[PDB]
């Protein structure tokens, strides 16, 4: 029960035999009255084992005592009833059969041993032409085709003393008459001998097949079947059904089949039959035999009652649907559940909300063993009844249970690792989980009817594990790119953008304030707006480069709601950093700078009261939207009745013969390219501002508060290019064939479409759907094939000797510097030095990890080429080193041993495929 | 393009149109002609081999008569087969086009991968390699080894001061590539199980049990993360 | 629905043990002495191999299977009165009518719906 | 019968479609000037890149309607005269720029005018074709004739202070839709029960009380993250591991949360069907 | 009305490119080009138009009007894919005169798959609506000239998913084609012939036909029985409810009784619901829906599903089964819901782990330790022949019982209740019929 390894070779019949515990006769299988096996059949219990635990098939023997007893009467042992899951059994051949996959799985093994064409060996083997194994008057030579009307031109010619035959018996007896060795030395002459390519390609690939059969110890006629063996009866069940009816698996058809035939070869055997009906028969049994080990390979394939081919052994263990992916690569299991997913808004990021209901289903163990410690339940059963009653102590003791006790959530398509964490869970009422909403951009999820699946970790390591590593306050950065993966989206984005705007005649500018909490009580009195511009006391502190911080107290020029939100920021940042309309991108640069200054736990908490802020204060806004929100800029009419004139003007050029058609085509189309980009100009230059008095008495410009512009400045949702189709046009489209059509589209869907013009914008819906529906196979398919060519990379070593290296430097395509050198070196390890005198640059010493800090050194400097250690230039046998790969970007520190590096490589390269 | 753009990349796909390359350095010429063939006799600086060459004559031929060239030139100029880069201008050579040419698909849309998986990818690519002429070593010329066994066997052939083997490096497709594993649990579980169940029994092989896939088919423990420690002990043990 | 060359070779076996016992002074020809050995082969042929479960054994049950066949002309189960019918003519009882009825029209499906599950796999109830 | 709770989908007949995540106590609502709640709430955020307004046009011309449904009951509830109901029900029914429809009351009698006047008193429905709907100045009109404001936005109050909201909301009628796919029959949990016949394994779906499927792709997720006890849990004494899960539940029973794992029953049904297919595999010990 | 491209002797789902599942130029009229599944089914199943027939070949056609010498003759003609290539079709939005002339001197038209600006001397046909284009549900969506394509596509496929409720109720901003949808349905019941209610009930109406519609040999009298409560292919309720009082006078194709989702004879799927927009505390986050108490208080959502179980007595080897009130190893509190037969009562109200219909079984022979064996016999409690295999409710399931069905072989006799319910149709039969006997010999007494 301790193996070190797996071993696979070709089965003799001794070894076939010994397998078996009997030989199957009769082609039977159940009593249709008594659901009993037959005796000598495919089930029987003879040969197979016993139907019931510790009992035998007649009855007399029905008790434990007689464990190891042989009734006399039935013949069969009392034991248990699993052994018919391990006892095989065989099956006497009359003549011999060739096993198909040595014959038909190009290249042909048979074939290449006997060096003949596998032509020849199939019209030998399923009777159609006979074969000379022997010498005769050497008119006829060993392994020469005999045609039948040759047959009988040599028969009374030269005699009996050449032999030929047909059927698998003449193959298994030229395999059987070979000498491997002698062989292999006049291959290896004529090979040192031979001048042309494709002989010696051909040669070595003999030899090396007579080689592996020389080392291997198999013998070649293995290859021709003379003892079938037989499945064990459990893994091919028959179970009787309610009208008469049977379930069955094809494998008992198959094997009955070949038993039939079998038995119907020895009895013309034994009767003295006709040459041709034994070479039918013959024939028949090895096709029936070829059906069995594979149907669907050489011919039609062997058919049911629905016309369906029938499943072999073979089909068992290959595809999507076979053993390996199917049940060893992927299982159901035990202590797991599933349910829709809601929104909880007060939840912390390391906890979600699960129904009682499902908890109480999933703990049920855990509940019997604390009510059985308590004292409450003397028994299990007891136990059970008080759980289905559903008492109060049980509540009391399921929340004790649930305590500290981590589950793991996943959400399927699994892309990439972040589609599994670990959550503390919470129980609530209803039967919907809850989900923190920081983790749905991790696990892509959106609240329109997704589902979500729920596993309980149950032993002491697994339980750490989940702690320590599958936690969500442990995964906040990407494995992929090292960006951090939780950032603000939609309400808060929008509500932390409406606090942190400025108006420039909002009640209550111009005042001074001692401190923030009196801008947020000049706030909730009504006194003062969010956007009034004021002067505010802020104390800022600051790291010194001694671990200790520095207070500084000043006046700055801010708004109300910067100082209110200035309250929740962390101490170490400075105040610039909320001293500005937030965006997105302001919101993720402020969780990056906490935390790159301060570290983990400071950003979690940071980020839960940036989200709770954000709701807050997008709650108070009262945002909204109206068919008025969406401005139409008052030009258009204008501008689409110059393009129009300019599209006539083009077209009379053209009847005049002056133009050709597809040059007005041309110019028709840029003519439109033009008009749109006019039209989408002024309809952003009407929407981009707002006019508003100032304290003075005369008119300003100030950024405007309009929702649809509003949502989509902050980077919460939406773009121009939506805007564009919202308020100003929708623009040219394509063809299906992908063509652009002479008119575009000059409405909006505030104004709406027509028949013509909804018509022609269906094609692009339609193909993009449809491009959307049909990339995900081929996503998956590639993600596949690199998981399995990447998975078995391990680093292994802590460092290795050495000393090469890849260049590394921008790169610069079109006068455009797409990538810098700082994100190509950021986390490597220099592969030489780097101080190089001369040019004046930073004393770098070798084989050191590329921090922020000598990034900027590096930056600040002119330095643009640098060496760096690469995992394609190791040195280290069977997996990489730590120094070689660099930063587990994950982490942000150097890469421990031990770590699966393959597999977290195929799941970033794959998990953005379907963005493509 | 896209994702197919990725794909062939991946799979090491021969461009239909390969640009011509500088196999050795030497002075070009012009020989013999046929029905389709422009030769291209070459003289070395110090060889004396005049590699002819294969060339269509439809196709332009991109170098004039009598002028030496350097190895890894290109000769009829279009899209060039990481095959040829990895034969002459090395590993980091093609390391380098392929990571480009990836980060090139992935950044026009946006998405930003870090290059060391990539590296890892080719790196996995570059797994196998065929003895040239065999010296000291046991080994077959013209067979595929693993790089890794003919490695250990120069190290442990540089004991007594011997010579050990010439090889040149291949590049495989992910697929071929993962399809010619030295564990035939792995390959039969990704694909062709017939094909590989076939090979492995003719060839009596055994299967050491090394590999992620082979330890989640049997049920123990991976050797990585919190299994490498056991796997580690366990190894000492037979050790 | 069974294979044409199984069928065959059921006959070739009945033809061969008619010409073992054929009597040349008779003066009639094997083809008409020969054709009840033939029959005899393929009837016992269908009668185990038509289904996975040998469907007649009895003496009575094999005389329902050739003969509901013709005797069955509407789609359904047959009423009461119809049943002592077939059973006057065929000598037989009411119970072997009914039972080879249910017998003819019963579909055998294939193993991939409550017949997959271990009956005796529950071991928690057995704990308990 | 089964009520709406959280976790159940709705949606209207614009592609918007959304789950119920809270059910609000009446008094935490936001309110109007008058004190009447709003009975949902949803976000403005999803219109936009969506690009379908005509939520928003159904939402103005249904708050119209409304109104128009609300006159109309109060002129009832006050006992007015028909002749008065008569002429505010034609003044409604004659709005539009050139409608094609022309319906004249005055071959109605009185008793057919109240009975439509008692069909119309919960608002009066309105006909607007695919590509032959009403413009927007139609429907500012029809919020004219019902003392509405013209704009479709109001001010509102939090329930739970009292406080205005900054900003005008808009507020109106939209046609709601509860789809078939209701919570009560989609959550489902299992912690033991019956397994298959070959496989050993836990079946599917939840009519069997089946378990669910740890894919090939969460056993790659889990490698990555390197938990390989997690991964051996899952994988034998979970899902096949005859002895080991019975073992597990006696020792969780227990309070004895240690695991001693086996080889899968599935492996073994693997090696008995190569072992059929005519080729020797076993297991080498050491 | 739904077509589909699969089937025998069609294509296949995995084999199928992306130039068969395009829209294209000829289904203008034919096909919906926005109502199709958002699978891989995605160019494979199409709907029909409204106005699409099918010619006496099996080809799509669609109708247009006839203009001549710029007139529009209000005369119709149904054409294929292939004549309409060669002419000059108008667009349905060009605006007309009263007497039928194009009020533009150039024309929007569509000609040889594309479309242009024509003359008015150039037309030949012109189409009969705006509704040509889009399919049944796509005609229900109100401003759908104001959405995008996949927006309507995917509001179309989720229109059909609605279930109805409690009390239906009309939507305020419709399309008007509820009213067809609905009466072509047939899930109504609408007036054969004319005449006044004279009797009307919550599960029967009656008509009596006026003597211009009646036949000379009959008593002109017309019986609607309504479907109550039934159970859906989908395990839902289906319930008709009478719309039309006592006395009123009904006219021909008038609808007399209301069926699910249907409210006086309009198509009614939801429920006008007061909406607000804007975020409230990050319960509106990623399209999730806040909703007030009084909407759950007033049972606006409310939903009804009916479930059905069965159970089946068999032959045994050992003996038949038998159902009967006499159930062994259970007390007296489960027994006490079910009756003389051993049936649950009509009405009662169940959980899960109840007994429904009571059956025995034949059990055989049985192993027991010898402990085991001496605790029974302590107890008393005597050893039976017969084991409990009665039909119970599946856990996690609740509900009122409202209807019980019972199956006998014709050689079987009836039980008590089968009698019960056979007393029950005759009755209602009795009635039906006493209804003619009585107004026929009214009429020869008068
Ligand atoms: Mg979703
Ligand atoms: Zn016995
Ligand atoms: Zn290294």
């Amino acid at each position: 029960e301790e193996f070190d390894a797996i071993k696979i070779a070709l089965a003799s019949p001794d070894m076939i035999r010994s397998w078996s515990f009997g030989e199957v006769k009769k082609p039977e299988t159940i009593n249709y009255r008594t659901f009993k096996p037959e005796r000598d059949g495919l089930f029987c219990a003879r040969i197979f084992g016993p139907v019931k635990d510790y009992e035998c098939l007649c009855g007399k023997y029905k008790r434990l005592k007689h464990r190891g007893v042989i009734c006399e009467k039935c013949g069969v042992e009392v034991t248990q009833t699993k052994v018919r899951r391990e006892r095989m059994g065989h099956i006497e051949l009359a003549s011999p059969t060739a096993h198909i996959w040595f014959l038909k799985s190009l290249p042909s093994r048979i074939g290449l041993l006997l060096d003949m064409p596998l032509r020849d060996i199939e019209r030998v083997l399923y009777f159609e032409s006979y074969v000379v194994i022997e010498g005769g008057m050497t008119n006829l030579e060993r392994q020469q085709i005999l045609t039948e009307e040759q047959y009988l031109d040599a028969l009374e010619e030269f005699g009996d003393e050449f032999d030929a035959k047909m059927g698998a018996e003449a193959i298994q007896a030229l395999l059987k008459s070979m000498d491997l060795e002698q062989e292999c030395e006049q291959l290896r002459e004529e090979l040192n001998e031979t001048n042309s390519e494709t002989k010696r390609k051909k040669l070595t690939k003999r030899i090396k097949l007579l080689e592996a059969f020389v080392q291997s110890g198999n013998k070649p006629e293995w290859m021709i079947l003379t003892v079938l063996p037989v499945l064990p009866p459990d893994l091919r069940p028959l179970v009787p059904l309610d009208g008469g009816r049977f379930a069955t698996s094809d494998l008992n058809d198959l094997y009955r089949r070949v038993i039939n035939r079998n038995n119907r070869l020895k009895r013309l055997l034994d009767l003295a039959a006709p040459d041709i009906i034994v070479r039918n028969e013959k024939r028949m049994l090895q096709e029936a035999v070829d059906a069995l080990l594979d149907n669907g390979r050489r011919g039609r394939a062997i058919t049911g009652s629905n016309k369906r081919p029938l499943k072999s052994l073979a089909d068992m263990i290959k595809g999507k649907q076979g053993r390996f992916r199917q049940n060893l690569l992927g299982k159901r299991v035990d202590y797991s559940g599933r349910s829709v997913i809601t929104v909880g808004p007060y939840l912390r990021l390391h906890q979600c909300g699960l129904p009682k209901k499902m908890a109480l289903e999933l703990f049920k163990p855990f509940i019997y063993g604390k009510l059985e410690l308590r004292g409450l339940a003397t028994t299990i059963k007891a136990a059970k009844k008080m759980v289905e009653r559903e008492e109060a102590v049980v509540w009391d003791i399921l929340d004790e249970v649930i305590r500290e006790h981590p589950v793991l959530l996943n959400r399927a398509p699994t892309l990439h690792r972040l589609g599994i964490q670990a959550f503390e869970p919470v129980l609530i009422e209803g039967k919907a989980i809850q989900l923190h909403p920081l983790v749905c951009a991790a696990y892509n999820a959106d609240f329109d009817g997704d589902q979500m699946a729920v596993h309980v970790p149950l032993t002491l390591e697994a339980q750490l594990e989940a702690r320590a590593l599958m936690m969500s306050t442990n995964n906040i950065l990407s494995p992929a790119n090292g960006e951090p993966i939780i950032v603000p989206s939609q309400d808060v984005v929008l509500g932390l953008y409406y606090m942190t705007r400025d108006c420039v005649n909002a009640k209550g500018e111009g005042m001074v304030l001692t401190g923030p909490k009196e801008a947020e009580r000049l706030y909730r009195s009504g006194l003062a707006s969010l956007h009034a511009r004021v002067k505010v006391r802020i104390t800022e502190y600051e790291k010194d480069a001694n671990g200790e911080l520095v207070a500084k107290t000043s006046l700055k020029d801010t708004t109300v709601g910067r100082a209110i939100l200035w309250m929740i920021v962390p101490k170490g940042l400075p105040y610039s950093i909320v001293n500005q309309a937030l965006g997105k991108k302001a919101i993720s640069k402020m969780l990056n700078t906490c935390y790159r200054i301060l570290g983990l736990k400071p950003t979690v908490i940071f980020a839960d009261q940036i989200m709770y802020t954000g709701f807050a204060y997008a709650a108070r806004s009262g945002a909204s939207v109206g068919i008025d929100d969406m401005v139409i800029p008052e030009k258009k009419h204008e501008i689409i009745s110059e393009a129009e004139a300019e599209v006539a003007e083009i077209q009379e050029q053209f009847q005049s013969g002056l133009v050709t058609a597809g040059e007005r085509y041309n110019k028709v189309i840029d003519i439109w390219a033009a008009a749109n980009d006019r039209v989408s100009k002024a309809m952003m230059d009407n929407l981009q501002t707002e006019t508003v008095i100032n304290r003075d008495g005369q008119e300003e410009k100030q950024v405007s508060f309009n929702s649809i512009y509003m949502m989509a400045d902050s980077g919460a949702r939406g773009s121009a290019a939506q805007i564009r189709q919202l308020a100003g046009m929708r623009g040219l489209m394509a063809k299906p064939d992908g063509s652009i059509i002479e008119t575009p589209i000059t409405a909006n869907f505030r104004e709406g479409l027509n028949v013509l013009q909804y018509f022609i914008s269906t094609h692009g819906a339609r193909k993009g759907l449809a491009d959307t529906a049909l990339k995900t196979a081929n996503s998956g398919y590639l993600t596949r094939r690199l998981v399995d060519v990447a998975q078995d990379l391990v680093v292994t070593e802590d460092d290795c000797g050495t000393h090469e290296g890849i260049m590394m430097t921008p790169v610069i395509e079109g006068g455009d510097v797409k990538e810098p050198l700082r994100d190509r070196v950021l986390g490597r390890v220099t592969a030489e030095d780097v101080l190089k005198p001369g040019t004046a640059d930073i004393l770098v010493p070798r084989n050191t990890l590329l921090h922020e800090q000598w990034c900027d050194l590096l930056e600040e400097n002119s330095v643009d080429a640098v060496k760096v250690r690469s995992v394609v230039s190791c040195d280290t046998d069977f997996g990489v080193c730590a120094h070689c790969y660099g930063r587990d970007l994950a982490r942000g520190h150097i890469i421990n041993k031990g770590e699966a590096i393959g597999v977290i490589a195929a799941q970033s390269i794959g998990e953005p495929g379907t963005q493509l | 393009g896209g994702l197919p753009r990725v794909a062939d990349l991946f799979e090491a796909r021969r461009p239909k149109e390969p640009a011509i390359l500088a196999e050795i350095s030497g002075i070009v010429s012009f020989g013999k002609e046929t029905k389709g063939k422009r030769r291209l006799v070459i003289t070395p600086v110090d060889g004396s081999d005049p590699y002819e060459e294969m060339i269509p004559k439809w196709r332009q031929l991109n170098v004039f008569e009598g002028e030496r060239v350097e190895r890894g030139d290109v000769i009829s100029d279009g899209p060039e087969a990481p095959h040829d880069i990895l034969r002459l201008r090395g590993v980091h050579a093609v390391t380098r086009y392929i990571v480009n040419e990836v980060q090139d698909v992935y950044r026009l849309q946006g998405v930003k991968i870090n290059d060391k998986h990539i590296e890892v990818i080719v790196r996995q690519m570059l797994r196998k390699a065929t003895i040239v002429n065999a010296g000291s070593s046991d080994f077959l010329e013209g067979e595929q080894v693993e790089y890794s066994r003919v490695k250990i066997a120069n190290r442990e052939l540089e004991a007594n001061g011997k010579v050990g083997a010439t090889y040149s490096r291949d590049l495989l497709g992910i697929t071929k590539a993962s399809l010619a594993t030295e564990s035939f649990i792995s390959a039969a579980s990704f694909q062709e199980t017939t094909r590989v169940l076939t090979e492995a029994a003719v060839a009596g092989k055994r299967d050491e049990l090394r590999g992620l896939k082979e330890n989640v088919i049997v049920g123990r423990l991976i050797p990585a993360g919190t299994g490498y420690a056991y796997h580690q002990d366990r190894m000492r043990r037979r050790a | 629905g069974l294979p044409q060359a199984d069928l065959i070779q059921e006959g070739n076996i009945g033809l061969m043990k008619a010409v073992r016992r054929f009597n040349p002074e008779v003066g009639v020809r094997l083809v008409s002495f020969a054709v009840h050995w033939i029959k005899a082969e393929i009837h016992e042929y269908v009668l185990r191999n038509w289904r996975i479960v040998k469907v007649a054994t009895t003496k009575a049950q094999r005389k329902l299977f050739f003969n509901l066949r013709k005797t069955k002309q509407r789609l359904g189960w047959f009423n009461q009165d119809e049943v002592e019918m077939v059973a006057r003519e065929l000598g037989v009882t009411s119970k072997d009518v009914r039972e080879m009825e249910s017998r003819m029209a019963a579909q055998d499906m294939t193993f991939d719906v409550l017949y997959l599950q271990d009956k005796s796999s529950n071991f928690a109830d057995g704990i308990e | 019968k089964r009520r709406i709770q959280p976790g159940d989908k709705m949606a209207g007949r614009h592609g918007n479609k959304g789950v119920i995540s809270k059910i609000n106590p009446i008094e935490d609502m936001p309110y109007d000037e008058n004190g009447t709640p709003v009975d949902i709430v949803l976000n403005p955020l999803g219109v936009p890149s969506r690009m379908n307004i005509g939520q928003i046009l159904e939402t103005h011309l249904g708050m119209a309607a409304k109104g128009i449904g609300d006159k109309i009951n109060a002129m009832l509830k006050q006992q007015q005269e028909v002749a008065k109901l008569r002429e505010f029900i034609q003044r409604a029914y004659d709005l539009g720029a050139d409608v094609r429809q022309k319906v004249d009351l005055s071959t109605f009698s009185d008793e057919e005018v109240m009975r439509l006047a008692e069909n119309l008193r919960k608002g009066m429905p309105i006909a607007t074709p695919v590509f032959d709907g009403a413009k927007e100045a139609e429907i500012k009109e029809l919020l004219k004739l019902g003392d509405l404001p013209t704009s479709g936005q109001i001010r509102l109050y939090d329930g739970r202070t009292g406080e205005q909201f900054e900003r005008p909301v808009t507020v109106g009628y939209m046609y709601m839709l509860k789809l078939n796919h209701l919570v009560d029959d989609k959550m489902h949990a299992r912690s033991t029960g019956s397994y298959s016949l070959v496989t050993q394994q836990p079946l599917g779906g939840k009519a069997q009380f089946g378990g669910q499927r740890f894919g090939e792709m969460e056993v790659w997720a889990l490698e990555a993250y390197g938990a390989a006890y997690t991964l051996q849990e899952m994988l034998t004494v979970k899902s096949d591991d005859v002895n080991g899960r019975t073992k597990m539940y006696k020792n969780i029973v227990d309070g004895n949360h240690q695991m001693e794992p086996g080889m899968p029953e599935s492996f073994n049904v693997l090696l008995k069907e190569i072992r059929s297919l005519g080729i020797n595999i076993e297991l080498e010990d050491e | 009305r739904r077509i589909s491209a699969l089937g025998p002797g069609g294509l296949t789902r995995e084999r199928a490119g992306f130039e068969v599942r395009d829209v294209h130029p000829t289904h203008y009229g034919r096909v919906c080009p926005i109502e199709t599944p958002e699978g891989p089914n995605i160019g494979l199943i199409n709907s029909l138009s409204v106005y699409a027939q099918t010619n006496e070949y099996g080809f799509l056609e669609t109708p247009y009007r006839k203009v001549t010498d710029g007139v529009v003759t209000d005369e119709i003609h149904y054409l294929s894919a292939i004549e309409e290539g060669n002419y000059v079709i108008a667009q349905a939005n060009s605006n007309l005169d009263e007497e039928g002339h194009f009020v533009e001197d150039l024309v929007t038209c569509r000609s040889k798959g594309e479309s242009s600006l024509f003359s008015r001397d150039q037309v030949d046909y012109m189409d009969v609506s705006t509704q040509q284009v889009v399919s049944v549900g796509a005609s229900l969506i109100p401003f759908l000239e104001h959405d995008d394509a996949n927006r309507a596509l995917m509001g179309a496929n989720m229109q059909r998913q609605a279930v109805p409720t409690l009390r239906a109720d009309k939507p305020l901003v419709g399309t008007g084609m509820e009213r067809a949808v609905a009466v072509d349905s047939g899930v109504t019941a609408v007036a054969k012939r004319g005449g006044v209610v004279q009797y009307v009930d919550a599960s029967r109406i009656v008509i009596k036909v006026n003597e211009d519609e009646m036949y000379p040999g009959e008593a002109g009298i017309d019986i609607y029985n309504l479907t109550k409560y039934t159970r859906s292919n989908q395990n839902t309720c289906i319930n008709q409810m009478p719309c039309v009082s006592l006395g009123e006078p009904v006219e021909r194709g008038d609808v007399l009784a209301d069926g699910p989702s249907t409210d006086l004879g309009e198509l009614a799927l939801g429920q006008n619901m007061r909406v607000a927009f804007m975020p409230w505390n990050g319960y509106n986050f990623e399209d999730s829906i806040l909703v007030s108490e009084r909407v759950v208080q007033e049972d606006r959502f409310t939903t009804i599903h009916i479930q059905e179980l069965a159970c089946v007595s068999r032959d045994t080897k050992l003996g038949p089964e038998e159902i009967t009130a006499d159930i062994p190893n259970v007390g007296e509190a489960a027994l006490s819901k079910l009756d003389e037969s051993g049936i649950v009562y009509i009405g009662a109200e169940v959980t899960g782990g109840d007994i429904l219909v009571g059956k025995v079984t034949p059990k055989g022979e049985t192993q027991l330790t010898p402990e085991e064996k001496l605790l029974r016999a302590i107890f008393g409690e005597k050893a039976s022949d017969v084991k409990d295999s009665s039909l119970r409710v599946p856990n996690g399931v609740s509900g009122t019982v409202i209807d019980v069905q019972v199956f006998t072989r014709d050689g079987v006799e009836k039980d008590k209740r089968a009698l019960e319910i056979e007393e029950m149709q005759l009755k209602q039969a009795k009635k039906d019929l006493s209804e003619e006997l009585q107004i026929l010999e009214a009429g020869l007494f008068s």
